[PDB]
């Protein structure tokens, strides 16, 4: 999972 | 009750600002030295495309845009004639922080400076017509915590806006590089499921709130809370  | 007119084909333009490559940001802005490329963002652009084409919009995608490039794009559609359109949509997919979104160059574009380009005065051919913005980005670097629960006539210049934020202020929003973002994927699924039913956008965005609220980031025990804002004066539906 990655964040913006 | 009152429902916005939505019978033109196409309904209007659907702008997609799709920022993936943030090499310029990493190079120029010290603060963002390790900001990452937004892998999987094309899954959002594609889902938005499929969804709003089904809802009879004309999709206008723009990939890897700096802040100035975004402004140029919005100014173009601001100056365009939407007289034969019933609606306008703008989707932005990028990194962001509190109240702003980042261009690929790492410069900041305040969200209000984006939406305000399409006020009734600045874009008269959209006066009286719904203008919808979807923002997929962080609004800060904090993880949203979880909580346990049991299972003629004159109108305002800034009327008829709908702003769909992927997250509340101060907090992150999530992107699965193999699926897309929590917000956009959920939004498009709800749209395609409920718009043929005749449900309005507030109801659908409520369902989106519900759906994203049930998703977990198990690595950091994080949640995400989308946040719509609106000045809509009528029910907004997208017939198909």
């Amino acid at each position: 999972l990655e964040t913006x | 009750d009152k429902v916005y007119q939505m019978k033109s084909k196409p309904r209007g333009y659907c702008l997609i600002i799709n920022n993936h490559n943030f090499a310029k940001a990493r190079e120029k802005v010290p603060k963002l030295h390790s900001i990452r490329d937004r892998n999987g963002t094309h899954l959002d652009a594609g889902a938005l495309t499929t969804t709003f084409e089904e809802l009879h919009f004309e999709i206008k995608p723009h990939d890897d845009c700096t802040v100035e490039q975004i402004y140029e794009i919005l100014k173009i559609y601001q100056l365009m004639d939407h007289s034969n359109m019933d609606c306008f949509i703008c989707c932005i997919l990028s990194h962001g922080d509190k109240g702003i979104i980042y261009g690929t160059d790492g410069q900041e574009a305040p969200i209000y400076e984006l939406t305000s380009q399409f006020t009734g005065l600045k874009c008269p051919s959209l006066a009286g017509k719904p203008k919808v913005f979807f923002i997929q980005a962080c609004q800060g670097d904090n993880y949203q915590k979880g909580i346990p629960v049991e299972t003629t006539r004159y109108i305002p210049d800034e009327a008829d806006f709908l702003l769909g934020m992927a997250t509340v202020n101060n907090c992150v929003s999530y992107r699965n590089p193999a699926e897309g973002t929590w917000y956009i994927q959920s939004l498009c699924q709800s749209l395609r499921e409920r718009c043929p039913r005749g449900d309005d956008i507030l109801t659908i965005l409520t369902e989106v709130n519900y759906e994203v609220s049930n998703k977990d980031d198990k690595k950091n025990m994080g949640k995400q809370m989308p946040q719509p804002t609106f000045t809509l004066r009528k029910k907004l539906v997208f017939p198909s």
